[PDB]
């Protein structure tokens, strides 16, 4: 099942007692996202096996 | 932490223009066990 998902990649850690649904493209590098992944650009979101 | 406290007071008054110089406490209204990041406000409008 893959309807079990989370987020690895984020800008920094997380305030306490809160919950983000950002569904964003993160920056993993230099290169800016600009909405397009390309390179240095993963999506943080991605289920498990 | 993810609560939005929203006290109120009301008070009869009849300054005009500034504050009154008066001191009075505020007891607590609703408690909002509900969190939101929420960084901005706007007024709404009226006719």
């Amino acid at each position: 099942n893959y309807n079990y998902l989370y987020r690895l990649f984020r800008k920094s850690n997380l305030k306490p007692f809160e919950r983000d649904i950002s569904t964003e493209i993160y920056q993993a590098g230099s290169t800016p996202c600009n909405g397009v992944k390309g390179f240095n650009c993963y999506f943080p979101l991605q289920s498990y096996g | 932490d993810g609560y939005f406290k929203i006290y109120s007071k009301h008070t009869p008054i009849n300054l005009v223009r500034g504050l009154p110089q008066g001191f009075s406490a505020l007891e607590p209204l609703v408690d909002l066990p509900i969190g939101i990041n929420i960084t901005r406000f706007q007024t709404l409008h009226i006719s």
